């Protein structure tokens, strides 16, 4: 959850 | 409360292939011990506003959850479960509700609209489901939204203009779905946007050119799409950027000048698109760059000279452009660039002085360039070079004073150049090295005996070269080479018997040599082998039993040769064998009764022997042409030259 690609 | 209590105990009956072991368990006495004691309960006067039971082994739906009988709910997390079903617009009703998280479930359907009325909510999480259809336009009327995260979903459309609306919004993951259409240029009123990554998807159109605006996003992820048109200049106004990614996209044009200007860029990947025209001298500008990557490209002209400005410089990918000139030395100069790709363009000229100057360069590929001259002495001396290609060049000079001692070197090509000069033992301190390739350069002398001290060697290719001398049987020593290639030299002699200790060995090539005398009668120890290739010697005398024994061969060639007597029966052993070359050759006799035990041969060639008697009844030999069969004594039990 909730993090950057 | 004691109704709230009541509500979610009947939710959780319904929960199935639960354990005693779930820490629900505690989820008891519902009248006095429901703000004080349940697990991922908690409360304020009395009634439950925080439920978070991620990660607690929960199987079920929310179709009977208890909406209504929980109306000051405010933090809802209930990821890493196994919930299924869909989401289900009573969620809209939580008036209060700042946090929501579905995320790593197995929920399907669409994302109900009546999010939208969740106006005090601030994070969305909902990634990894299969959640499809298109992204719910109201959801732009959640002003207070910090984050949405929708990634690794089924989700299509376009991204709704509406988020343009989310003037709070500072992250927007919607990567890993399918969403489509242009990207609404209203994404630039997203001031307070930092991290903006839409990758992986399906999306089509221009970039905006309104993207500009957004001065505080750092990181923008839009590659794996289908992106056209041109990296418009205003990306140049995106200050705040430190991590630039468009790879993989359909996009044409030049590169913006204007990309110079983001002072704070380290990473920037726009390889894999159709970019035409000159790289910027204004490239050279991005003084924080770690990471540049414009390869796989349609690029032309030359690199810019200001390269050499890039001191941050530690990855440059170049390759498979069509940029041409002579190489700059600023290209190389910076002390800590360990990867310089440059292969596959039309680069001139000699390689510059700076190659290695800081001695920390690590991967060099120059392949399929038209450049020339000597190897800079810094490279000479690059004692950290690990991968160095400089296939398809014109590279020349003495191959032993071009390259020093490389302690970690891994792969090395030196292929179709013009490198003259021997052989060095230097190369054994290439104690790491696993591939040596040198084939099509002017090489000559003989192989210095270190060479097969190399045991870690697991492919050594030196064809095409005029190396000379006879192979000692210390080869042998190269007990994990698969792929050897000696082919097209003048090495003279016996075939030593010691490459029967090559168990490794797969392709073995000794073809267009002057090897002289009979095979090896001990050649018979190599299972893997699959290819031979000895044609085009001065070998001699009948062929040995000992191929015989090679069960995995598949192509077998002993043409242009002198061996003669009979082909021996025992072939039958090599069932796994298609193609066999035997032509040119003294061989006499009547052809084996069997070769019918065999299946799998579908080339063969036996011409220009003083072989006679019948065909025997297979493929290759009914399909064989004039040419396979021609020049024997006496062909066939009726003079055939073609089917029966
Ligand atoms: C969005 O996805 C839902 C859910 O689809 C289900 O989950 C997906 C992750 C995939 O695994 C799908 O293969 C899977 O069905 C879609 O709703 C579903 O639609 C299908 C038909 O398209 C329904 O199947 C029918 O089932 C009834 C019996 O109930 C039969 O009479 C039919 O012949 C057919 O088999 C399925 O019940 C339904 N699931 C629901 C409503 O929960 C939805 O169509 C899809 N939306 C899209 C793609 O826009
Ligand atoms: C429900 O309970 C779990 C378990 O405590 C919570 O998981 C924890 O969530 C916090 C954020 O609220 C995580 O802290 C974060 O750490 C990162 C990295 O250090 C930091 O950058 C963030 O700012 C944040 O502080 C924490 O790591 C995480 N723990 C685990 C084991 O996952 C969950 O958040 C709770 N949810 C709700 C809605 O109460
Ligand atoms: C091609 O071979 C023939 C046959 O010689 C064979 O050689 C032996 C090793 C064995 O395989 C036997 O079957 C044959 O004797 C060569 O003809 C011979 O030539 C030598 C002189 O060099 C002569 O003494 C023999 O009597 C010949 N034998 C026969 C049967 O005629 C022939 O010279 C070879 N040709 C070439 C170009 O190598
Ligand atoms: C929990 O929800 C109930 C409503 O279901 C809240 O009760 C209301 O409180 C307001 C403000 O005091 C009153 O004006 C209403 O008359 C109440 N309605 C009912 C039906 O009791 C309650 O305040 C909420 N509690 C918390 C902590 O949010
Ligand atoms: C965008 O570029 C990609 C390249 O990855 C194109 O995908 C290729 O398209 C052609 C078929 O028309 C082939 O090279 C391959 O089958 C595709 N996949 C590859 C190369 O991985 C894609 O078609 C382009 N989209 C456009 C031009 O609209
Ligand atoms: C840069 O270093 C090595 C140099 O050989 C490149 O090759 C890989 O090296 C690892 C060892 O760390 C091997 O396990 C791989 O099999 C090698 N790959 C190939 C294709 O030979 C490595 O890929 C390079 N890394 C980059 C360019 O990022
Ligand atoms: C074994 O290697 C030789 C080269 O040493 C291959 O010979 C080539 O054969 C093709 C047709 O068969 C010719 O057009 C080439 O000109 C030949 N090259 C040379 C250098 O003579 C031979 O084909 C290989 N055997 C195989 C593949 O079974
Ligand atoms: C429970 O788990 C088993 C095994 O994973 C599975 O076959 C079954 O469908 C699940 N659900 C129910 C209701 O048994
Ligand atoms: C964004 O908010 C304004 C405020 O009235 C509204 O007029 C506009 O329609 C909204 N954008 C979209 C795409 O609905």
């Amino acid at each position: 959850e909730s993090s950057s690609s | 409360t004691v109704s709230e209590a009541n509500a979610l105990l009947k939710w959780k009956s319904t929960f199935t292939n639960q354990t005693s072991s779930s820490k629900l368990s505690s989820w008891v006495n519902p009248n006095t011990s429901f703000c004080r004691s349940w697990y991922g309960v908690s409360c304020v006067r009395n009634s439950i506003i925080r439920l978070n039971l991620t990660n607690t082994d929960i199987e079920g739906t929310f179709q009977d959850f208890p909406f209504s009988a929980l109306p000051n709910l405010s933090y809802v997390d209930l990821s890493m479960n196994r919930f299924s079903g869909t989401i289900p617009p009573q969620f809209g009703d939580f008036s209060k509700l700042i946090y929501f998280d579905l995320s790593i479930n197995q929920l399907v359907g669409e994302i109900p609209s009546e999010l939208g009325k969740l106006s005090n909510l601030e994070t969305l999480h909902l990634v990894e489901n299969k959640l499809n259809g298109s992204i719910p336009s109201e959801i732009g009327r959640l002003t207070k939204l910090h984050e949405i995260a929708l990634y690794d979903n089924l989700l299509t459309g376009p991204i709704p203009s509406s988020f343009g609306n989310l003037t709070n919004l500072a992250n927007l993951y919607l990567f890993i779905n399918s969403l489509s259409g242009p990207i609404p240029p209203e994404l630039g009123n997203l001031s307070s946007l930092a991290e903006l990554c839409l990758d992986r998807n399906k999306l089509t159109g221009q970039i905006p050119s309104s993207f500009g605006k957004l001065k505080n996003v750092t990181l923008l992820n839009m590659f794996e799409n289908n992106l056209t048109g041109e990296i418009p200049p205003e990306i140049g106004d995106m200050s705040a950027l430190d991590t630039l990614s468009l790879h993989t996209n359909n996009l044409t044009g030049s590169i913006p000048s204007s990309l110079g200007n983001l002072k704070n860029l380290a990473i920037l990947h726009l390889y894999l698109n159709k970019l035409t025209g000159s790289i910027p001298e204004e490239l050279g500008d991005m003084e924080t760059m770690i990471d540049l990557e414009i390869s796989e490209n349609k690029l032309t002209g030359p690199v810019p000279g200001s390269f050499g400005k890039l001191t941050k410089l530690e990855w440059l990918f170049l390759r498979d452009n069509h940029l041409s000139g002579p190489i700059p030395p600023g290209i190389a100069n910076s002390s800590v660039l360990t990867v310089l790709q440059l292969d596959t363009n039309n680069f001139t000229g000699v390689l510059p002085e700076t190659i290695c100057r800081s001695g920390k360069l690590e991967n060099l590929t120059l392949d399929d360039n038209l450049l020339s001259g000597p190897i800079p002495i810094s490279l000479t001396n690059c004692k950290s070079l690990i991968r160095a290609r400089f296939k398809g060049n014109s590279f020349s000079g003495d191959i032993s004073e071009s390259f020093g001692e490389y302690p970690n070197l891994n792969f090395i090509d030196l292929s179709n150049n013009k490198f003259r000069g021997q052989i060095s033992p230097k190369w054994e301190k290439s104690r790491k090295l696993v591939a040596f390739i040198a084939t099509d350069n002017n090489i000559t002398g003989p192989i210095p005996p270190e060479i097969w001290n190399m045991t870690q060697l697991n492919q050594l290719d030196l064809s095409s070269n005029n190396i000379s001398g006879e192979l000692p049987e210390t080869i042998s020593k190269l007990t994990r080479v698969s792929k050897l290639q000696l082919n097209g030299n003048q090495l003279s002699g016996r075939i030593p018997s010691g490459i029967r200790s090559l168990a490794n060995l797969e392709y073995l090539d000794l073809s267009s040599n002057r090897f002289s005398f009979q095979i090896p009668a001990t050649l018979d120890s190599l299972p893997r082998l699959y290819y031979m290739n000895l044609s085009r010697n001065d070998l001699d005398q009948n062929i040995p039993m000992g191929l015989t024994k090679l069960s995995q061969l598949q192509t077998l060639d002993l043409s242009h040769n002198n061996l003669d007597g009979e082909i021996p029966s025992q072939f039958t052993s090599l069932q796994n064998l298609e193609k066999l070359y035997l032509q040119h050759n003294n061989l006499s006799g009547p052809i084996p009764s069997s070769f019918s035990e065999m299946k799998s041969l579908t080339h063969v060639d036996v011409s220009h022997n003083n072989l006679e008697g019948p065909i025997p009844d297979n493929a290759a030999f009914k399909n064989a042409r004039p040419d396979a069969l021609e020049g024997n004594r006496d062909l066939c039990g009726s003079n055939t030259t073609q089917g029966l």
